[PDB]
């Protein structure tokens, strides 16, 4: 299982929790 | 501004991938009545998928085989192996017969060294893995016939010998040249669309 | 302004390269009923390639397979091998039948080693692969006949252990003279083009 | 001025250069029904090659066969080996038939890893290739028969283990003595023009 | 004024050597209807030549046959073989029949290697070549027979294994006194001649 | 696949991208 | 092939293009 | 083909162009 | 051939030239 296939929607808004924290 | 960028590279990837595809699993079955003295199989690997819709009419698709092999001694010296694709029809009819010669990428002893001491750090921590994608195109340009459709396809590989770690029958629309890099070459499009976001930004 | 004098450089590679030619891949399909027991095929490769124009009258062409070998020990160990090719008409006739010997070029231990170190870089990241590229010239100045087109080829390679990853039919245009640096020679025209655009910038 | 001194070698060259010669490719075709298991061709490479003038009556001229080796082991333990051309008639029949014993030259282990390494550059860019070209001189003063000219030669090698990149067969002027040197020896040609106008400018 | 002592030396020699001398190029032809599963031919080395004058009556000459062979493993491990010559009138009768026993000069394998390191400039670049020279002298002091002209020589070397690269029969008036050292030792005439010049300039 | 077969028209624009950008 | 074989012609053309560029 | 056979005559001239060059 | 054998005579005037050159 490649570690980017269905998570990169979840990277545009996991990762963007870099602004709340 | 860095973050910035990923984040607008990830929307350009994601704007501009919106991949109308399917990646059908293909699952090898075998014969197993043999005495199993020695590392080999019985029968040839072969496998229905069903792909029960995306094969449309008009549209031109690429059918590929993408092939997950170890690059284990017993792979390096087995050598040329046939690789056949047969889609049936809903009663079992055959639509379309193709088949192909795939081969395990040479790489010297020398160079797989360097490569395992170069790239240890990936291939320890579970990110990379010594192993070859073959991306068999079994189908350069598909286009479906109206009358019947194509339910699924039975995959066969005619080698007794070849090790492998699993299979996809891969299938997506034509259109290339606008996604190219991004349908065949991943880290430079990410490399570049970083690149020029952040001097952007 | 390197810039400059790289879009420069591409605008002159497209302009002088409207290269009307066809690269019709050849799939080569074995017969697989034997033991197999040995790193050795059953049959010789065989292949049928369509070409439905571009064969058209008058103009001279360069018929050529490009071959895709690997540097493997089997290909350095197999020697001689003979190539046929058949051009055949719309009801199975054959239209001119050529025949070459090509064989895999030699490079010693040594030099392998060299290579293999100095262009690890490459090899690594997946730019260059440790592969040889014979153009087996099967015509150098082809003219089709008025009556009788080519409707297409019939190519077999006389090896039984010849490994190899493809094969390209490349049919292109006998002009040479202004383009024979980019038709044969590519990389050394990148570096003309540019230093000359650089100073001329 | 050295550019001055380039352009007047290459005028040196181009002028005392028509070379008035017919470069006939030769390409040997096999036999291929034997067992072939071995490093070994099934018959000997033979190969008709046609001149279709340049061939006119009372020059001299030089009738050789310019032939391709590579330095592998095998080419190194063969050893001697018998070359026949056969000029014939447009009926068929021989017009003069010749003989020759040519063999490949000699190189120490210790002298092949010397040059390997200090030739390496070459060999690595392309430039240079670990091979020997043997001038087997079947003619060393060709006359034309008046009444029958040459339409072509039979050429047979009777090595069944000679593994060879291609053939040339080359008929030129035999007026030599002026431009023996650029006959012969073009680097040392190019070293003392050069050298000679860059010192005259 | 090394240009004109050089000068000076190349006039000496042109002087002293207008050589009234034949050099006749010798090809020989073999058998080929062995198996050839060892680097050995099938039939002992043979060759006509024609002289077509140069042997006339009352000058002595001096024949012999300068024999080019390769240092490799085959001919240090040959041993002794005989040469035999025999010169036929124009109907093909005898003249007179000579035989020498030769055999290549011995050179240690420490030798070899230093040779093949101190004198390796000169074999990369191609000035040098391993290969010995051997001066068959078939005739120290020939005279023609009145009635019966020499036209040629049937030349037979009786090796299966003897590696060559050619053979030339030179016939030269058997003057030496004078330029004894420039007819046998012309590297130590280079050197004295360039030097007395030198000096005396 | 070559990495520079189809997409020198795309370098003439995505390289040229470099104005703007 | 090799490098210098029909392209002498052309060195006499484009190595002149030293004199304008 | 050794280097000095039948340039001899060639080396009595052609180096004595040393005089006028 | 051995270097001396025959020159020895050559050799009692081709030294002796070092008189007059």
């Amino acid at each position: 299982l490649v570690p980017l296939v269905s998570d990169l929607t979840l990277s545009f808004l996991v990762f963007w929790l870099c602004l709340p924290v | 501004l860095l973050w910035v960028s990923v984040f607008l590279y990830g929307s350009f990837y994601y704007s501009y991938m919106p991949t109308v595809s399917h990646l059908s699993p293909v699952h090898f079955h075998y014969r197993t009545d043999c005495d199993s003295s020695t590392a080999s199989l019985c029968s040839f690997p072969v496998a229905n998928v069903s792909l029960a819709r995306v094969l449309m009419y008009g549209q031109p698709y690429r059918v590929t085989l993408e092939l997950e092999l170890p690059e284990s001694p017993v792979n390096q010296d087995l050598g040329m192996f046939l690789v056949t694709v047969s889609c049936y029809t809903r009663g079992g009819r055959i639509i379309s017969t193709s088949s192909r010669s795939v081969m395990l990428h040479y790489r010297s002893q020398l160079l797989q060294v360097l490569d395992t001491l170069l790239f240890s750090s990936l291939l320890l921590f579970g990110f990379a893995e010594q192993k070859q994608l073959l991306e068999v195109e079994l189908y350069s340009d598909y286009r479906e016939n109206s009358y019947v459709p194509t339910t699924g396809a039975i995959i066969e590989i005619h080698s007794k010998r070849i090790q492998m770690y699993g299979a996809y029958l891969r299938i997506h629309a034509h259109f290339t040249g606008l996604r190219y890099l991004l349908y065949n070459f991943p880290m430079t499009c990410a490399f570049v669309g970083v690149a020029s976001n952040f001097t952007f930004l």
